């Protein structure tokens, strides 16, 4: 096409669906993991975890208003990656690393999976 | 604004 | 922080947002604009419009599954700025260019209203 | 990935 194109757009959407996020703001579900709970969009979960695709595309699970994650993951582990799928960042530390790496190969998050082992391979 |  | 950032991260969250509306997946909302009909999702909505925005924000309008626009806007100017909102393309052309701007002005989409005038004072 |  002939289309121009706006640069900061996406970044500018995802920092505006994070202060929707941190108001509470169209929130359409709630995550349990242990005895944690967090609330996000069903859209941007799907749009960022291949795990989370697959259960909103479920004619039954997409009108599910709380999923229960599996007990072995660990709360923040999925903390440090909520905020990764709202921000594009990543709090990756010696002490979460390991947390990090397994939330990740069970939410199915590629890239963050692809990194976690790069920094492993490194010590 | 960019011509992508 | 000492976060790392993942730089395609926003653009690929987009792509599979306009992914999800192309299939009509987890749209919450049509926008009715004269006879034309378009579905989306009200949190990339308000993401993207001043007027969005204001309009999900309200303790009323937040909870309706139609909103229809003023007479005055046109079906075509309204496609192609929901497809900018959805892919930060716009497919601005010497015949669109008044209903895209007069489109954006009534969204309060800053940036393209801010791209419409400087295209039109170069001609 | 970069340093932001
Ligand atoms: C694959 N596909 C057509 C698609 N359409 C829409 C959405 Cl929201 C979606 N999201 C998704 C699927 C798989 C994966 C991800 C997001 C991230 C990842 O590492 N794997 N994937
Ligand atoms: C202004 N504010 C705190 C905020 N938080 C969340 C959202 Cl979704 C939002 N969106 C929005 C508001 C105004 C404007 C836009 C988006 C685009 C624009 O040109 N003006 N604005
Ligand atoms: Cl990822
Ligand atoms: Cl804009």
């Amino acid at each position: 096409d002939s289309c121009i194109q706006f640069t900061r757009h996406a970044s500018d959407v995802l920092l505006n669906l994070n202060r929707l996020r941190s108001r509470d703001i169209l929130t359409d579900v709630v995550i349990v993991v242990s005895r944690e709970q967090f609330r996000a969009h069903k859209t941007v979960l799907m749009a960022c975890s291949g795990l989370f695709y697959s259960i909103f595309t479920d004619q039954l699970k997409c009108n599910l208003s709380v999923i229960n994650l599996d007990p072995e993951i660990n709360p923040e582990g999925f903390c440090i990656l909520l905020d990764f799928m709202y921000t594009s960042r990543l709090n990756l530390r010696e002490g979460n690393i390991m947390a990090v790496m397994a939330t990740a190969m069970y939410l199915q998050m590629e890239h963050v999976v692809d990194t976690c082992r790069k920094f492993i391979k490194a010590s | 604004w960019v011509i992508p």
